[PDB]
């Protein structure tokens, strides 16, 4: 149960580091894979959940393999094809390949679907899916923070707004950080609600007892940690152009 | 060569014999531990890894229970894939057919109790097995019953918000297939599994599938000659089906009567009657069935180890 959770030191010494990739470079490689997954996922008309599942597949895949060996641009499409099958929104192989091609090469034009080249990239995708399955040890059922967000928001009787912002925090927490490799989904969900409250100038009333709200969601959570993680998430959010704009109250 | 911490090569196991859909018995090369290897068939599969296998795996990984077959791990080959299960020596079909095998009422009580307990477990977890038959009931060397072969199982849901479920209808072997399915029902639940259990209980005495049909229509006629005829009186709303009379049914409950010969005990017969109930909603469920006086009588359930 602690197989896919890592210490910061484990995160520092990743397979990619061991092949001369800077911390920051690797983080960038991850954000780009998530961006590609989101673009493809939107075009294929799968749900955010499916895109998210594919993103976790990717995140975990790169704790075992190196980016120097497996490019985000190759792994992302296969991860998404797989996540779409697993999440019950199956997309056809040719379909994911066609969309992958337009996302990566907007100006090229699809090869003859009869060519030896195209036949080879279809076979490369199938091969990469098998490699992913084997790297993850066929552990494919993923829990996301969003599940816990829905539950918890109600458990503070939050505005619709606040709830919308919390899910947004969760999705961006998938794109921008490695929280999913370090903290359980319920913890992350607490982090997201916390940042959403601070961002909306919302205050959750101290419980009748004197127990904080998050204590009803996960017992391991402390204010120190919440403040640390929200500050981290907020910092990367500030570095992402237009991202905060989407939740910025413009009035 | 690529890193692969979490998918061991099947070479750790030594193939002994096709016991099965390719099923091999095998032996861990270091411990002697016996396992079953089920290879994933890729006959064509023009869509990468088979979604049905993904499904079965997700379900086997979910279901961990004494009376459910146990997926140990998944192995690669270096390309193929094998599902590795805890090995089980016997299977009910092989035992019900081998005349050199004899059950006392007490051990039969024990078998049915483990079986209904397995069903209760999978249903509590929102899974339908959808392939109830004697050959999918395994028994280990130490007399523990396990449900196997979830390649046809499926998750289900609380189908409210006024949108009935649209599950696949051509599911579960014909001889064990419940009435609901034969009328084209797509909003069915756990009762379909309970019905097959009925057929198997009777099979513990008849030593043979009580109802063997040529085609689905033959199955329905045969079923009717045992359980009475369908009627909005017996099964309110039965009318609603498009294949009710449109299927040339016969207007016409000899169920307890036709089996008296094989199965001697009254409580056993009552339980079988409550399993083989026509209206699925009036059909006994796993919880009450476990509770039936049948498991709470003088010849109490006994281990099977002995035998």
């Amino acid at each position: 149960n602690k197989r896919w959770y890592f210490t910061r030191e484990q995160l520092e010494n990743s397979p990619s580091r061991r092949f001369g990739v800077d911390p920051d470079k690797e983080l960038s490689y991850r954000q780009q894979a998530a961006n590609l997954l989101q673009d493809m996922g939107q075009r294929l008309n799968v749900s955010q959940l499916t895109i998210n599942t594919a993103i976790v597949y990717m995140h975990r895949f790169y704790m075992i393999q190196s980016f120097t060996r497996f490019p985000g641009n190759s792994v992302a499409p296969a991860a998404l094809f797989l996540a779409a099958k697993v999440e019950g929104q199956p997309k056809k192989l040719e379909h994911v390949i066609k969309v992958a091609h337009t996302c990566l090469h907007p100006q090229e034009s699809l090869p003859d679907t009869r060519s030896e080249a195209y036949l080879q990239q279809v076979q490369d995708l199938v091969i990469l899916e098998s490699i992913i399955l084997q790297t993850l040890g066929f552990e494919l059922t993923i829990d996301h923070p969003h599940t816990h967000v829905v539950k918890c928001t109600q458990l503070v009787r939050a505005s619709k707004d606040l709830a919308q912002t919390s899910y947004f925090m969760a999705t961006n927490s998938l794109h921008l950080t490695t929280f999913s490799l370090q903290y359980t989904p319920p913890v992350v969900a607490c982090v997201c609600i916390h940042l959403a409250c601070k961002w909306s100038n919302w205050e959750i009333p101290v419980s009748t007892d004197g127990k904080h709200w998050w204590e009803y969601v996960d017992a391991t959570v402390t204010l120190e940690l919440l403040d640390e993680l929200t500050h981290e998430l907020l910092q990367i959010l500030e570095k992402t152009p237009n991202r905060l704009k989407r939740i910025w109250n413009w009035r | 060569s690529v890193e692969c911490p979490f998918c061991d090569e099947v070479s750790k196991y030594e193939k002994l014999a096709k016991i099965g859909g390719e099923v091999f018995k095998a032996r861990h090369r270091k411990t002697g531990q016996k396992v079953a290897l089920k290879k994933v068939l890729m006959e064509n599969e023009k869509e990468g890894f088979p979604i049905t296998a993904l499904r079965e795996i997700k379900i086997l990984q979910l279901l961990k229970h004494e009376n459910v077959v146990n997926l140990i791990e998944i192995c690669r080959t270096k390309g193929s894939i094998y599902l590795v299960f805890d090995f089980c020596e016997h299977d009910l079909a092989g035992l019900l057919s081998n005349v050199l095998v004899k059950f006392t009422l007490s051990e039969i009580k024990r078998v049915m109790q483990m079986l209904l307990n397995g069903l209760y477990y999978i249903h509590r977890n929102k899974i339908l097995h959808r392939d109830m038959k004697a050959a999918n009931v395994l028994i280990t060397r130490d007399g523990v019953l396990k449900l196997a072969d979830f390649g046809l199982a499926r998750a289900f849901s609380l189908a409210k918000n006024s949108q009935p479920n649209r599950y696949t209808n051509r599911v579960v072997t014909l001889w064990y297939r419940p009435p609901e399915l034969l009328l084209g029902e797509r909003d069915y639940g756990p009762p379909i599994d309970l019905w097959g259990a009925g057929c198997i209980m009777a099979e513990m005495w008849t030593r043979s599938p009580i109802m063997q049909g040529n085609t689905e229509q033959h199955q329905l006629a045969l079923i009717s000659q045992l359980c009475g005829s369908i009627t909005p009186e017996v099964w309110p709303n039965v009318d609603n089906y498009e294949l009710y009379e449109k299927l040339e049914l016969v207007k016409g409950r000899k169920v307890k009567d036709r089996l008296k010969a094989y199965v001697r005990d009254p409580y056993a017969l009552d339980l079988i009657d409550k399993l083989l109930v026509l209206d699925p909603a009036q059909r006994i469920d796993s919880d009450d069935a476990l509770n039936h006086d049948f498991f709470w009588s003088d010849p109490m359930p006994s281990d099977l180890k002995g035998m």
